RNA sequence: UAACCGGAGAGGGAACCCACU
């Protein structure tokens, strides 16, 4: 069983280990009843620089949203942030990828929007 | 414990609305970008039909990139001033940073605005093939772009010419570390 | 090798969703479309339903050896 | 048998350490000195090292995979003298350039810093939940 | 022979005598955890 | 000092899902009446699995798992039954258990599709959730090998398992203008409306409310289907209140001990 | 390899209690209750009626570990009247306040049934 | 031998020669057997290995350089197919290297090694060394086009996974994460290790001879003291007995 | 007393009695399989 | 006209390569 304490990979090079678990009750969620499964470092984010996991987990809620597999091609320059956030408000939701959040524990909305978002994670 | 409960309380993302800046600095770091780069072609013109004087206390090649160099340097550097200018004061990278827990001014600055010009072994890139940094340029060409000097941001994606300098610069770096810490280690022991 | 019955996030029923959607894609809608007809509204089941890859039908295409 | 099982005064116990016992702990290579700090010992139900950021900082620990290793000494004097030497509070500070080196983790100095912003203006149900984590406080609500 | 087994770096004088094996001495990866004080270390059942 | 007066109403209800509002009660409340609906409601799953023989690919311990996963029926036999922990009996016994049987045996060339439909229950009451569409996939059986086993359904809920978990996802949300200021908005223009959002096209953002507290509670309830939404709020409440009773009761002694 | 089992998340055993209590000596008329295995799903709205009880000055709720299931109650009410009445007193005006809302959430949906049409 | 190629394209004018024709027969391969090796014959691509890279001109794009525009040098001879070819096996499943650091695509691709997954499609048949396969294996969301070349769709290694990038409870400070305890409950991520024994009995000039059986206390001498009720009668565990450590 | 062996390829049944050569009865197949034990099996759910 | 006996230390090593810090 996936025990606290493993190793954990996305596809850009953040490795993670498991600090702790929660219930579903416990994590935070959607105005919906979206909760989501990893809680990554937005401090980590900046000095790995990452814009490819940030533009990955977008892109990957657009193609989820769509319903189609997306195309992450490096060289393609034919798609870009611009039109990946004209098909996120053609599909209604928030141009740059935020969410409202609410709290599991006391019930409060989160004070800043949260990002959120599907991805590919492996563990090791 | 309680500062861990008041950002339980608060929250604190990242996000490409953070990461994003607006179009009149874009065209502001565009504009910049434009006017070195035609700069830098008139030198090198002005090397190739040789009205350049050299400096005494070096050759004429020398003078030549240190002149590159130079003005390369100062519109990175302006490009970063103007984008540290425009940070909008919302961003949590901005946010971050003025708190000192991690980054810097200028990873804000490759993040957003340009990666700049990599530099190896403390130069420009060298002439690998015959007399030219790659294939896809042509022969005897002194371009920045060509030479390993990156015209776009993070954001805005990177060709594969200076993808692979942003390779070279990223090997220097690892294999820099690696020697660093085994001779440092020896070194150590030595004085223990 | 299966698909799981239930969703990660939500709990949803999937199991046979899956059959559900490999008749519809032989019925040939766009995927997403049939997804919505099958009425996954929640994209974090409709990542299950479309993202899923089988590999017990290579599994029995190996002979059983332990009979 | 229980006649072995009977104990008297002044034999060896092999015992199984309970909470308050000090132990070292350490990550190779020990770059510096402070890389090496005594602890308290507890006991959480899952199975992995449990410590602290500002113990982090000084043992460049980064939770991507990295181990330490925990020796306990066994003698009661050494176990004393690691108590009264090797203790993270009695050594704060380095002597190499005389600053101190636990400093504050990445997230929590963001945070702290977003709390120590000027225009900070907390509920007071939020204040309510905040005055039970300060260990030393005093126990009156301060005029808000 | 001895001298090789001497001056090697598993040698008696530095991988025998200068370091040397010990028992007493757990090895496992952390987790990090703010909810304990800066003194104190938690540890598995099993190690326990 | 003392307890308000809330209200609840219902909008819409639908076997699969309901959606309700509630007013006039604290954000602490709501948010325990949804936990209270995540954790504790109390279901029917299957939890003791015996295999006599397996020789499908899939393993064992795969088997378990989703038969442990697989939904079943526990509209009022749940209340009936007892824990299997607290039952006094040797082993399980009916009434705090139910017996299931899964014998298959794929003869045929053609692969026979292991589904929720073979599964052999002993009281009518409690069936898998498809029966009473295409039936839950189990296994894909090869010809040649089988599948043989036992199982007995206990109850539980979600604070042991998601199995145990009967709620498929909770929608549970307030201020949809942000009138209490919760969130802070550097582009409210470009944060998309919500559905329940009254706020004009050229604003789209509600004044700031300097003196209000948060209000108006918007529920949407998705059952997995093992039981009605509003059977399941019900259970939630009625464990609710046994909890408190308990509590109550223990506090009492406590005081009764130190006087 | 050292997993905790499900039920030590609420089943209490032999040799404890579900409630003890601790008389705080930083400030007079404050007390401490210890429920054991129990979560905030209860500590949030006792807390919240303790805040609308106003005959408390200090209210606090705080688990001592998320892994460990037990949470403590610090209550330091006005002189002249005790925490521990106080408690009670809000534990069971929450009690006929969710009973309330039990036989009102019965009512509602037995109006959905005939139909509100 | 030793020389290391890459195809490239031939074009000689301005115009490439890489035909409309050409590309219907290959999009109407398996019928008429239109090859590779057939476009090799037909003459619009060629291998080109280190020498001849080094003394020839390359166009970078025919749809932005072999253009007509401002030129450049207007002596283009070779033309690259694609330049995401320039990657590798594990690059070639890195997303957005264009966007990512060099030290995080370098680290990345080192880890895909790592990268646990369903690693053959025998598994169960080929008893190996220090085994893993995962329970509910998934293709990535979004990816390039190279994968399923890889044939990263049949056999992928990992999850999609609804993250959210915050800071919640602080049990995750540096590089550390938290996870869903009824997610995995109901099947995240839950794999599962294989770990293979062997044996080889042996038979000498009756000094020392070796045979499979199950010893006995009274009879053998030199036993650890554990159980043997789970070794058969021959000396073998069968299948699906529970064992731990410290165990014959 | 003799163990119960499964030959594999011919998926078929088999008695084989302590040292004795590993082969088939109709093929003499080296590659052999041992049954599943008598010995019963139960999973919790989890 | 006969009466309470109890038994647990281990067995190689050496090289190469890979992985992680
Ligand atoms: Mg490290
Ligand atoms: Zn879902
Ligand atoms: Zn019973
Ligand atoms: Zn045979």
């Amino acid at each position: 069983i996936p025990q606290i304490g493993d190793k954990f990979a996305s596809r850009h090079g953040q490795k993670g280990t498991c600090g702790i678990q929660y219930r579903q009750e416990d994590m935070p969620f959607t105005c919906e009843g979206i909760t989501p499964d990893i809680i990554i470092n937005p401090h980590a984010i900046p000095s790995r620089m990452t814009i490819g996991h940030l533009i990955e987990c977008l892109q990957g809620k657009v193609s989820a949203n769509k319903g189609e597999i997306g195309d992450a091609t490096p060289f393609n320059d034919a798609v870009n942030v611009q039109k990946i956030s004209n098909l996120l408000s053609d599909y209604g939701y928030h141009l740059r990828g935020n969410e409202v959040l609410y709290n599991g524990f006391t019930g409060r909305k989160i004070t800043s929007q949260i990002f959120i978002g599907p991805t590919y994670y492996q563990r090791l | 414990t309680v500062i861990n409960n008041w950002l339980l309380i608060e929250g604190h993302t990242i996000g490409i609305g953070d990461s994003i800046a607006d179009s009149k600095t874009y065209q502001d770091i565009q504009n910049t970008i434009k006017k070195a780069k035609q700069d830098v072609i008139e030198v090198i013109e002005k090397a190739h039909n040789n009205e350049l004087e050299p400096t005494p206390g070096n050759t004429l090649r020398q003078t030549f990139e240190n002149q590159v160099n130079r003005i390369l340097n100062d519109a990175r550097d302006k490009t970063g001033s103007s984008a540290q200018k425009s940070l909008s004061e919302y961003n949590n990278f901005k946010s971050m940073v003025v708190s000192g827990a991690k980054g810097s001014k200028i990873n804000i600055s490759q993040v957003i605005a340009v990666v700049g010009q990599q530099n190896v072994e403390g130069k420009r890139i060298p002439f690998g093939f015959k007399h030219r940094t790659l294939p896809h340029f042509i022969k005897d060409d002194y371009g920045p772009e060509s030479r390993g000097f990156v015209e776009n941001s993070y954001l805005a994606g990177l060709t594969p010419t200076e993808f692979f300098f942003h390779a070279m610069g990223g090997r220097e770096g690892l294999i820099d570390t690696a020697v660093k810490t085994a001779e440092t280690g020896y070194i150590q022991r030595r004085l223990i | 090798m299966i698909i799981p019955v239930r969703c990660f996030t939500c709990g949803k029923i999937v199991g046979n969703k899956w059959e559900a959607y490999l008749g519809l894609l032989q019925a040939e809608y766009t995927e997403g479309d049939a997804l919505d007809a099958l009425g996954l509204k929640r994209y974090c089941c409709r990542r299950m339903l479309l993202a899923h890859v089988d590999l017990i039908e290579k599994l029995l295409n190996y002979a059983p050896l332990e009979k | 048998k229980p006649s072995d099982l009977h104990l008297q005064t002044g034999y060896k116990v092999e015992r199984h350490m309970c909470d308050g016992d000090i132990v070292i702990f350490n990550r190779q290579p020990t770059l510096h000195k402070m890389s090496m700090m005594g602890h308290r010992v507890r006991i959480l139900p899952w199975s992995t090292f449990r410590l602290n950021l500002s113990v982090t900082t000084p043992y460049n620990a980064d939770f991507d995979g990295d181990e330490m290793n925990l020796h306990l000494p066994q003698s009661l004097e050494t176990r004393a003298e690691i108590q009264e030497l090797a203790m993270v509070p009695r050594m704060i500070v380095t002597p190499q350039s005389n600053r101190p080196v636990m400093g504050i983790v990445q997230d929590t100095l963001t945070a702290v810093r977003k709390f120590t912003k000027r225009d900070v203006f907390l509920e007071r149900g939020e204040v309510m939940n905040l005055l039970m984590f300060l260990s030393t406080w005093d126990g009156k609500v301060p005029q808000p | 022979s001895l001298k090789q087994r001497l001056k090697g770096k598993e040698g008696r004088v530095r991988g025998n005598l200068m370091g040397k094996r010990v028992d007493f001495s757990a090895r496992t990866v952390i987790t990090p955890d703010p909810n304990l004080s800066i003194d104190q270390v938690g540890v598995p059942r099993s190690i326990a | 000092p003392y307890a308000n007066q809330p209200t609840v109403r219902i909008t819409e209800l639908t076997d699969e899902n309901v959606k309700f509002i509630i007013e006039n009660t604290d954000l602490a409340v709501a948010n325990s009446i949804r936990r209270v609906f995540i954790a504790e409601v109390p279901i029917i799953a299957i939890d003791w699995v015996q295999i006599d023989a397996n020789s499908s690919v899939l393993h064992d311990e795969f088997i378990a798992h989703r038969l442990g996963l697989i939904p079943l029926t526990s509209d009022d036999i749940v209340d009936k039954l007892q824990y299997s922990r607290d039952c006094t009996c040797e082993e399980f016994c009916p009434e705090c258990s139910v017996e299931f049987t899964l014998d298959v045996r794929c003869n045929e060339d053609q692969t026979r599709h292991v589904t929720s439909r073979d599964l052999i229950s002993n009281s009518p009451r409690v069936i898998p959730v498809t029966s009473r569409q295409d039936d839950i996939l189990i296994v894909k059986l090869r010809k040649g090998q089988e599948l043989r086993l036992r199982a007995y359904a206990k109850k539980g809920f979600g604070k042991e398992h998601a199995k145990w978990n009967p709620t498929a996802g909770v929608a549970f949300e307030y201020d949809p203008d942000n009138a209490l200021r919760h969130t802070v908005y550097p582009k409210p223009e470009e944060w998309p409306k919500s559905e329940y959002s009254e706020l004009d096209e050229d604003e789209s953002q509600a004044p700031y409310d300097p003196n209000g507290k948060p209000e108006r509670f918007y529920y949407n309830v998705e059952s997995c289907g093992s039981l009605r939404p509003e059977t399941i709020v019900l259970s939630a409440l009625s464990g609710l209140k046994k909890k408190l009773s308990d509590l109550q009761t223990q506090l009492s002694h406590e005081i009764q001990s130190d006087v | 390899m050292n997993a905790p089992p499900a039920f030590e998340s609420f089943l209490l055993f032999e040799g404890e209690k579900k409630i003890t209590i601790n008389k705080d000596t930083k400030v007079p008329n404050a007390c401490l209750f210890t429920i054991n295995k129990e979560d905030h799903t209860l500590g949030n709205i006792i807390k919240s009626q303790l805040l609308k009880d106003p005959q408390v000055l200090f209210a606090g709720y705080k688990v001592p570990h998320p892994l460990e299931h037990k949470i403590i109650i610090r209550v330091q009410t006005t002189p002249d009247y005790s925490p521990q009445e106080a408690f009670t007193n809000a534990i069971t005006d929450l009690i006929s306040e969710l009973s309330l809302l039990e036989e009102r959430f019965r009512v509602a949906i037995k109006d959905k049934q005939e139909g509100i049409e | 031998a030793g020389r290391i190629c890459r195809p490239l394209l031939i074009v000689e004018k301005q115009k490439l020669l890489l035909k409309k024709r050409h590309i219907d027969q290959l999009k109407e391969r398996e019928y008429n057997n239109y090859s590779w090796q057939d476009l090799v014959a037909s003459g619009v691509v060629e291998y080109i290995d280190t020498l001849e890279e080094e003394t020839v001109m390359l166009a970078m794009t025919p749809d932005d350089l072999q253009e007509k525009e401002v030129a450049y040098c207007s002596t283009y001879t070779h033309c690259e197919i694609h330049p995401s070819m320039i990657l590798g096996v594990c690059a070639s499943i890195i997303p957005f290297p264009d966007h990512n650091q060099s030290p995080r695509n370098t680290y990345q691709s080192a880890m895909g090694k790592q990268a646990m997954g369903v690693y053959i499609t025998n598994f169960h048949v080929r008893m190996d060394t220090l085994a893993h396969v995962l329970y509910y294996p998934q293709k990535p969301l979004v990816t390039t086009r190279s994968m399923e070349y890889l044939r990263f769709r049949e056999l992928p290694a990992g999850i999609n996974s609804i993250v959210a990038i915050a800071s919640y409870t602080g049990y995750n400070q540096e590089d550390s994460v938290i996870m869903n305890r009824s997610a995995v409950d109901r099947g995240f991520f839950r794999s599962v290790f294989y770990r293979s024994y062997k044996e080889q009995e042996s038979k000498k000039g009756f000094d020392q001879e070796e045979v499979f059986e199950k010893p006995t206390r009274e009879t053998c001498q030199g036993m650890r003291h554990a159980i043997y009720d789970k070794l058969d009668d021959d000396g073998l565990i069968a299948p699906g007995v529970r064992v731990s450590g410290d165990d014959v | 007393q003799p163990m119960i062996y499964i030959c594999g390829e011919c998926h078929t049944e088999n008695e084989i009695k302590s040292r004795d050569p590993i082969r088939c009865r109709e093929c003499g197949y080296r590659i052999m399989y041992k049954k599943r034990t008598k010995r019963l099996v139960v999973f919790d759910a989890r």
